[PDB]
Parts: structure tokens; C-alpha cells; sequence
């Protein structure tokens, strides 16, 4: 239980970022694959091992549970959201709550109501990668 | 800038203080830990 | 046939009768039933258990007296707290963990008559210093396995520390269905009562002992600390200049820098100190 | 900037400091707390020879010569090859 | 925000921000030129 | 604020250091009333942006009672749910290999349940049940335990998706489709939760009058759970009551989801009556469930106090019952959450290092 935890808890530390972060990343999600692959491990921990791929690769690199806000107050709502994933040990099937801590980002340019404008901003700094790398 | 300088001391003085305290901790742990196992 | 991550709040008390027939009837393997009622599916509570004289027949459910059991009840209604009986209880110091092929059959015949009656193994002489096994199990039909197998239901619960014996893996019991979390009503009004109580030492630190055996302790400790002498002098000359640890590793030989620490010196010198310290507080009492 | 930096520097890295030097008496009273081994009368099996450190190989009365493990408690200080030793009575083990 | 500390803003474009983008989060963009365009359906 | 320029940044952060919901609600009615575009559509954002419950409630009040419409729908989060929504449907990405490879790791253990809550949070937001579709019927096998969950998978899938996931789900009733399976109506009421979550008012009451007009067995799990979810905070009259006689009759197989329920309505409220509530019938009851959910309740039931909740957890986490210790616990890590508060770290690893209690 404790080597499950260890993997959702670095999954968690590792969702929306990419190896340019730390080399490790890409270390790491290999480790989650080949343990998620490795069926004779225990239970306990194949299932914290799939529950960190899922909260890694949640949404495809698109939305992701963040305690800091935009001013970088504390979204209490994901608080409890984590706090009741948290609680696997006394219910897991009541520990699926963390739907509500999800806390996508984006650079919005909406003038209007309804239209879209065509908003669109560049990048120059190499070591810098996103959106979907496609591991496996 | 000089009463940053003195705290920035006692700031060094209790981390010099407490990396052995958190060393020994963590090595009694590990004693602790030895004989459960 | 839903069986969660169950779990039995087994009482104080009954774990002192168990304990006690175990004491009694150590070679007989003897016989009894969990006092416990189901308040809802998996919280089960037992809060009584009684002891039962194995009959000459062995294990059998005849042993079991119905009629004595019958009267044991109607007994505990008068006087006492009626309880259900949903398991059974038995010594076990054949092997472990696992139900022998009787006490499976015994078992059946009471999952017949009650909904679970669950399999109980307290093995008496295996508990010795620290560890009680009392593992609780529950036998299936073939139904069970030909579905959806291991019949521990979706949580992560059970999971935590369940480390069933190899024996009771190679049995069907423990392995049948799940093995059920064991808790303790470690109650308030209860167990702040049995620390306060029970474990008594309230005046009884008051003892001086000066030299009752002391004298000689002190000749024996000079003597042990000699032979530290001895052995912190053959480490000073040893004491290579190759990385010492190089050394030690291939020539332990437990002295006092190394196994025989300082921590014994501290109980010598802790010793020393507290027959000083409750000889001068009662000299200054002596007034 | 870096006065209150300091300021507040200070007080966190004190507050671990204590915090984690509480766990001191927490942790010699566990090393005291997992001293028990039984303490209890022990049995004789012969022992072979010491073939490492936490491994070994006894010889009981009855044969029965299995592997076992040896405590860090005795040791070549009367660990001789072929000396009659003491072993835990439902243990077997090296005491 | 940490790759928005690594982007660069592309002053080149019709449009610009009123809010710095600098920190991540909602931004309206001011009225455009007349006879409005670059509209897009994300 | 009193920058001649009334420049986003300063006048929406600074007034809810102070605490002032009146007084941003009078800039936004001024902003409203000049029609600067740019600066009441910003400031209403960056206000919903960075306020919070019980904050932004009262601003829209005292706003309700040129653009205030406009003021009210995004501060609401409609819009910008539905954008957040737009985007999950565009930028999404799934990997059929994960999915695969998921189901070759699926077991008899709860492994297979993992598998589908991993495929689902990858799957999140997607609006199209084909892949998933196939993967719970291909384990539709291993029922009344793994519906909780593979219906939790299709809550997050399905998330603030009303218009049509509401009738996806509504394609699972109970009755008629599975008698045997108990666990098909507590799943079919934890997903429209999930999936109905971020959404209240309207939402709040249907979930009610549902779990008011039906049974105690399984229904009430994700039907309590899901009323709490909508009615995040809010701590209203009705809800209150149905989770306090959920509480009070000892209905222990629910009293977990009554708990977690109650949690949720006095999200942040700090009510004295609520954690007396709470803590009296800790002692009363003795069940793990009622216990666990108890558990929940009192971890979010207040959150940035810093003056009453040093000392309710003092006197709550050093109580009897380890799930209050747990519980009181959760409480002060909340509710100082955010800053580095000496005393409650004190307390915190105190409780960690010094007693020898698991939970």
C-alpha cells in the first residue's frame, strides 16, 4: 500500500509536465507502463500503479488537479477531492470524488459573447515540450 | 540590511543544529526499523 | 453472497476466555462458538464468547451439546446479555492459519445453520510474547469460484496487511473467500479501565534496594566492563589504517564501540543513579 | 525582500528542528520497545558454523539441521565452529 | 505558467492583450479593427 | 482601489484580502453601468477567478439586487464550464494502445477495476462511449462490486455533460434491467452526480426529491453523494435535513455517504452546530462506515479559520477514536492550508511522531 501510494503520488507530481522538467519523467511513465504491464505484482499495488497512470495521463495532457489557484490561494474544492481519492484505505469505491479538482489552463481571448476570435501566440525556447507527446 | 544579516546567523546557527537532529532521527528509524524486521 | 472487507470487533474478554481454554485444553484442540450477532453485513461484534469441553468423539458437532448450548443460552438471557451465535471458535495447535478437514465439514455443517459462521483459527501455543493469530474465514460453494473469482469485493481495505500462511493458502480456507480484518473494542470506561487497573504499579516506586544484591551487581559490572576494557583496548590496536570499516567488517567481534555500546554503560549507570536518587530522597525524608 | 526572508527562514527551519528532535525519545523508547526477543527460556540445538552475518546453520538435538538467522546480539566472542549454543524454545534461533 | 514564462508574445499579430500575458487565466481582447475577421471554432 | 485608473489586478485582489463584497460589488454595478467592456468583463472573471465560496454568492446578490446579465451568467461559471468543456472535447487525447494494454493487465482482483477508472480518466470528457462501451461489457462479470466504480468511470467521462449525458445514464434503470444486482441503482445515482457535479440550483433538487421519494438500501449512497456535490457550501435548509434524519436514524450502510454529504453542504462554514453534531454522534455510533463518513464530514466541514480551529482540533484530534484523530486532523490541515501556520505544523507532526496510533 505504501509502494501504491508512492506511484500515484508521483504520477501526481508529474501530470501535465513533460522531461523537460526533470530527465526522470520519461523514467518514471516507463516505470508506470511496465508495472501496469507486470501482472504478477501484488494486488494493492498493481492498483495504485493503474490509478497513477490514470491521474498521469488524465484527459491527454489536458486537464490536471492543482492546489494553486490563479492568484495561488488554495482550491479547497480539489483539496477534498485529494482528500477523498486519499481515503482509499477506508473505502475505495467511495475514494472516486476527485472528479471535481479538475483545473484546466488556458489563455483565453474571448472579445465577444459568442465569437471566437483567432487569438494565437508563439514560442522560441527550445527545451520546452507539451500537447500530447504520444509516448506508447 | 544588518538585522537581515544577524537572523540570516541564527537562521544558520538552528540549520546547523538541526540537519544532525533530522540525521538522527532518521537513523533510529532505521534501528527501529531493523529490529521489526 | 457479498463478503466486503469485513471485520470483527472481537472483545476483551473474549480473548481471555480463548485464551484460557487454550491454557486448559492445550493438547485437545478444543471446541467452541463465537458468541456474535451480525448488527449489518460485514461489522460484525462479538462481545462474549464461552468454553466448551471438546467431547470424547473429537471434533464433532454432537460434542456441542444442543441441549447444554440451549441452556447456556437460556442462562445468559436470564443473567448476563443474550448474543446470536454467527461463529465458532477452536484451539488449533496442530498447524496454523487453516481449518484441518473435520474442522472444514464442522464448519459447513454450522454455515448451514447460521448465514455466515465464520472460521476462526486461534492457534494457543504459536501466541507466546507477542503475536495472537486469530484469523476468520468463510468456506464457499462452487459457484463462487466458477464466477468472478476471489470473492474480496472492490475495496482497498482488506488489502492492508493481509498476509495469509502459506498453509491456509494451499487450503481452501483463507483462500475460499477472503480472510476478515480482526479490530479490538478497545472501548473508553473499558480500556482506560484496564490501564488505569490492571496493570497496577502506583507505590511500588518508592523501592531504595541500596546494596540488597547491588554490591556484587557492581563486582559483576566492573567485571563485565574489564572484559569492554579488553575488548575497546583490542580495537584501539586494530584500528588499521585502511579504512577501519574495511577491517571491521571481516573482524567483528562485538565489543563495546560496536554491540556492546554505550547503551548498556547508560543502563549500568541508570541503575546506579536511581538507587542513589531513592536513597537520598528518602534520607532527606527522614526527617 | 530578504530581512523578513530570513526572519521567517528562521523561525520554519527552528520549528523543524524541534519538531524533529521530539521524535528522539519517540525513538529510544521504540529501540527499548523492540528489545523483547521473548526473553524467554531458550532450548539447545548445536551449532554448525556461522557461514555469514544473518545467516547461519544449527544442528538441533534431533538433527533436523535447518538455516536460521542470527541476532546481532552474540557473536564470535562465543560464536566458536562447533560449541553447543542456546536457541529460542519455538524460535530455534541463535541467543 | 512555467511554459508561459518560457513564450514569447507575438506583438506582430493583429491582436493584443490587455491583460499581460504573463500569468495564465482569462483575458477579453479589445475591440478589433473594423470590418471584423479572424474568427476561429476551437 | 482608489487608483484613479481602475486597473484589473489591484481593485478584484486587494478587496478580498479585506473582505469587502460589498464594495466590489459596487465597482462591477459602476463597470456595468459605464459599459467598459474590457474592464467589467476582466474584473468579473478575475473575481470568480480568485474569490471564493461565500464570496462570490454575495457579490452576485448584492449585483443582481447594461451588462449585469452578462455579470451574472459568467460569474455563475456556466460559460466558462462550457468552455472548459469545448476544450476537453477538442485538445483531448486517448490512447487506444493504453486501453489495450490495461485490459490484457485486467484480473479477477480489483486490478480490473483500476483498469477502468484509468482508461476513463484518460477518457475524460470525451462525449463518445465506444471504446468504453466495449470495456464494460467485457467485464460486465464481476458485478454488485465493481459497479460503484466502473459507474464512477462513466461520472468522469460524462462530467457536466446534462444535456445529453444525463440520458446515457438515465439508459441504466434499476428496476426492470437488474433486481439481483443491487448495486445497479446506487450506481445509476452516484453517476448523475458526478456527471451533474460543478452544477446546482435545479440539480440540487431533483437529486433531493429522488432520494426523499425512494429506498434506504443502495440509492442512498451515490444519491447522498451526489446532492453534495451540487450543494457544495451552500449548507441549505432541505438538504440539511434529509442528511441530519439520514445521520440520526442510524442508517449505518448510508451514514458514510450522510457524513461525506454533510462535509460538502458546510464546505468552509465553520459551523459550531454542525461539528458538535458531528463529534456528539461520533460516541453515539460504533460503525466503521458511519465512522469513515463521519470522517469526511468533519474534514471539510471548515477551512481558513485559523481562530476557532487551533482549538476545536485540539480538543477533536486528541480525542478517544482514532477516526476523530483522523478526522480532527484533516479539519487543521484545511483550514491553514495555504500559509505556513507554526502551530498547526506543531500539531500536525506532533500527532505524526509522538503517538504510535496507524490511523
Amino acid at each position: 500500500y505504501v509502494r501504491q501510494g508512492a506511484l500515484i503520488a508521483s504520477a501526481l507530481i508529474m501530470i501535465q509536465q513533460t522531461e523537460i522538467t526533470c530527465p526522470k519523467v520519461n523514467q518514471f511513465r516507463q516505470l508506470y507502463s511496465k508495472v501496469i504491464n507486470d501482472k504478477h505484482d501484488d494486488v494493492m499495488a498493481k492498483f495504485g500503479a493503474i490509478l497513477a497512470q490514470g491521474i498521469l495521463d488524465a484527459g491527454g495532457h489536458n486537464v490536471t488537479i492543482s492546489l494553486q489557484s490563479r492568484t495561488g490561494h488554495t482550491h479547497m474544492p480539489s483539496v477534498v477531492g485529494v482528500l477523498v481519492f486519499t481515503q482509499f484505505w477506508f473505502w475505495f469505491p467511495l475514494s472516486h470524488f476527485l472528479s471535481l479538482a479538475y483545473t484546466p489552463t488556458c489563455v483565453i481571448g474571448l472579445n465577444k459573447d459568442l465569437k471566437m476570435p483567432k487569438v494565437q501566440y508563439k514560442s522560441n525556447c527550445k527545451p520546452s515540450t507539451f500537447a500530447y507527446p504520444a509516448p506508447l | 540590511q544588518y538585522y537581515l544579516s544577524k537572523i540570516e546567523e541564527l537562521q544558520l546557527i538552528v540549520n546547523d543544529k538541526s540537519q544532525n537532529l533530522r540525521r538522527l532521527q532518521a537513523q533510529r528509524n532505521e534501528l527501529n526499523a531493523k529490529v521489526r524486521l | 453472497a457479498v463478503d466486503t472487507a469485513e471485520q470483527v470487533y472481537i472483545s476483551s474478554l473474549a480473548l481471555l476466555k480463548m485464551l484460557k481454554h487454550g491454557r486448559a485444553g492445550v493438547p485437545m484442540e478444543v471446541m467452541g462458538l463465537m458468541l456474535g450477532e451480525f448488527v449489518d453485513d460485514y461489522t460484525v461484534r462479538v462481545i462474549d464468547v464461552f468454553a466448551m469441553p471438546q467431547s470424547g468423539t473429537g471434533v464433532s458437532v454432537e460434542a456441542v451439546d444442543p441441549v447444554f448450548q440451549a441452556k447456556m443460552l437460556d442462562m445468559l438471557k436470564q443473567t448476563g446479555r443474550p448474543e446470536m451465535v454467527v461463529g465458532w471458535y477452536h484451539s488449533h495447535p496442530g498447524f496454523g492459519c487453516w481449518l484441518s478437514g473435520v474442522d472444514i465439514n464442522t464448519q459447513q455443517s454450522f454455515e448451514a445453520l447460521s448465514e455466515r459462521a465464520v472460521a476462526v483459527v486461534v492457534d494457543p501455543i504459536q501466541s507466546v510474547k507477542g503475536k495472537v493469530v486469530i484469523d476468520a474465514f468463510r468456506l464457499i460453494n462452487a459457484n463462487m469460484m466458477v464466477l468472478g473469482h476471489e470473492p474480496r469485493q472492490t475495496t482497498s481495505n482488506l488489502g492492508h496487511l493481509n498476509k495469509p500462511s502459506i498453509q491456509a493458502l494451499i487450503h481452501g480456507l483463507n483462500r475460499h473467500y477472503y480472510s476478515i480484518t480482526i479490530n479490538y473494542r478497545k472501548n473508553e470506561l473499558e480500556q482506560k479501565m484496564l490501564l488505569n487497573l490492571h496493570k497496577k504499579s502506583w507505590m511500588e516506586g518508592l523501592t531504595l534496594q541500596d546494596y540488597s544484591e547491588h554490591c556484587k551487581h557492581n563486582e559483576s559490572v566492573v567485571k563485565e566492563m574489564l572484559e569492554l576494557a579488553k575488548n575497546y583496548n583490542k580495537a584501539v590496536e586494530e584500528e588499521d589504517k585502511m579504512t577501519p570499516e574495511q577491517l571491521a567488517i571481516k573482524n567483528v567481534g562485538k565489543q563495546d564501540p560496536k554491540r556492546h555500546l554505550e547503551e548498556h554503560v547508560d543502563v549500568l549507570m541508570t541503575s546506579n543513579i536511581v538507587q542513589c536518587l531513592a536513597a537520598m530522597l528518602d534520607t532527606v525524608v527522614f526527617k | 525582500k530578504l530581512q523578513q526572508e530570513l526572519e521567517f527562514l528562521e523561525v520554519q527551519e527552528e520549528y523543524i528542528k524541534d519538531e524533529q528532535k521530539n521524535l528522539k525519545k519517540e525513538f529510544l523508547h521504540a529501540q527499548e520497545e523492540v528489545k523483547r526477543i521473548q526473553s524467554i527460556p531458550l532450548v539447545i540445538g548445536q551449532f554448525l558454523e556461522a557461514v555469514d552475518q544473518n545467516t547461519a546453520i544449527v544442528g538441533s538435538t534431533t538433527g533436523s539441521n535447518y538455516y536460521v538467522r542470527i541476532l546481532s546480539t552474540i557473536d564470535r566472542e562465543l560464536l566458536k565452529p562447533n560449541a553447543s549454543v542456546a536457541l529460542h524454545k519455538h524460535s530455534n534461533a541463535l541467543v | 505558467p512555467a511554459q508561459l514564462k518560457v513564450l514569447t508574445m507575438p506583438e506582430t499579430c493583429r491582436y493584443q492583450p490587455f491583460k499581460p500575458l504573463s500569468i495564465g487565466g482569462i483575458i477579453i481582447l479589445k475591440d478589433t479593427s473594423e470590418d471584423i475577421e479572424e474568427l476561429v471554432e476551437p | 482601489m482608489n487608483l484613479e485608473k481602475p486597473d484589473f489586478i489591484n481593485v478584484c485582489q486587494c478587496l478580498i484580502f479585506l473582505d469587502d463584497p460589498q464594495a466590489v460589488s459596487d465597482i462591477l454595478e459602476k463597470l456595468v453601468k459605464e459599459d467598459n467592456l474590457l474592464m467589467a468583463y476582466q474584473i468579473c472573471f478575475d473575481l470568480y477567478e480568485s474569490a471564493s465560496q461565500q464570496f462570490l454568492s454575495s457579490v452576485i446578490q448584492n449585483l443582481r439586487t447594461d451588462q449585469t446579465l452578462k455579470m451574472i451568467k459568467i460569474l455563475s461559471g456556466e460559460m466558462a464550464i462550457e468552455l472548459h468543456l469545448q476544450f476537453l472535447i477538442r485538445n483531448n487525447n486517448t490512447d487506444l494502445m493504453i486501453l489495450k494494454n490495461t485490459k490484457d493487465a485486467v484480473r479477477n482482483s480489483v486490478c480490473h477495476t483500476a483498469t477502468v477508472i484509468a482508461n476513463s480518466f484518460m477518457h475524460c470528457g470525451t462525449t463518445s462511449d465506444q471504446f468504453l462501451r466495449d470495456n464494460l461489457e467485457w467485464l460486465a462479470r464481476a458485478t454488485n462490486w465493481a459497479k460503484f466504480t466502473a459507474t464512477a468511470s462513466l461520472g468522469v467521462i460524462h462530467k457536466g455533460h446534462e444535456k445529453e449525458a444525463l440520458q446515457l445514464m438515465a439508459t441504466y434503470l434499476p428496476k426492470d434491467t437488474s433486481p439481483g444486482s443491487a448495486y445497479q441503482e446506487g450506481g445509476g445515482l452516484y453517476a448523475l452526480g458526478l456527471i451533474h457535479a460543478n452544477h446546482g440550483g435545479d440539480i440540487i433538487d431533483y437529486l433531493l426529491n429522488q432520494l426523499k421519494n425512494a429506498s434506504n438500501d443502495i440509492v442512498r449512497h451515490g444519491g447522498s453523494l451526489g446532492l453534495g456535490l451540487a450543494a457544495m457550501g451552500t449548507a441549505r435548509q432541505d438538504v440539511y435535513d434529509l442528511l441530519k434524519t439520514n445521520l440520526y436514524q442510524d442508517d449505518a450502510v448510508t451514514g458514510e455517504a450522510a457524513g461525506l454529504a454533510l462535509g460538502l453542504v458546510m464546505l468552509g462554514s465553520k459551523n459550531a452546530q454542525a461539528i458538535e453534531d458531528m463529534v456528539g454522534y461520533a460516541q453515539e455510533t460504533q460503525h466503521e462506515k458511519i465512522l469513515r463518513g463521519l470522517a469526511v464530514g468533519i474534514a471539510l466541514v471548515m477551512y481558513g479559520r485559523m481562530e476557532e480551529a487551533d482549538a476545536l482540533i485540539e480538543s477533536l484530534c486528541r480525542d478517544k477514536d482514532p477516526i476523530l484523530r483522523r478526522s480532527g486532523m484533516y479539519t487543521v490541515a484545511m483550514a491553514y492550508c495555504g500559509s505556513g501556520n507554526n502551530k498547526a505544523i506543531r500539531r500536525l507532526l506532533h500527532v505524526a511522531v509522538s503517538d504510535v496510533n496507524d490511523d
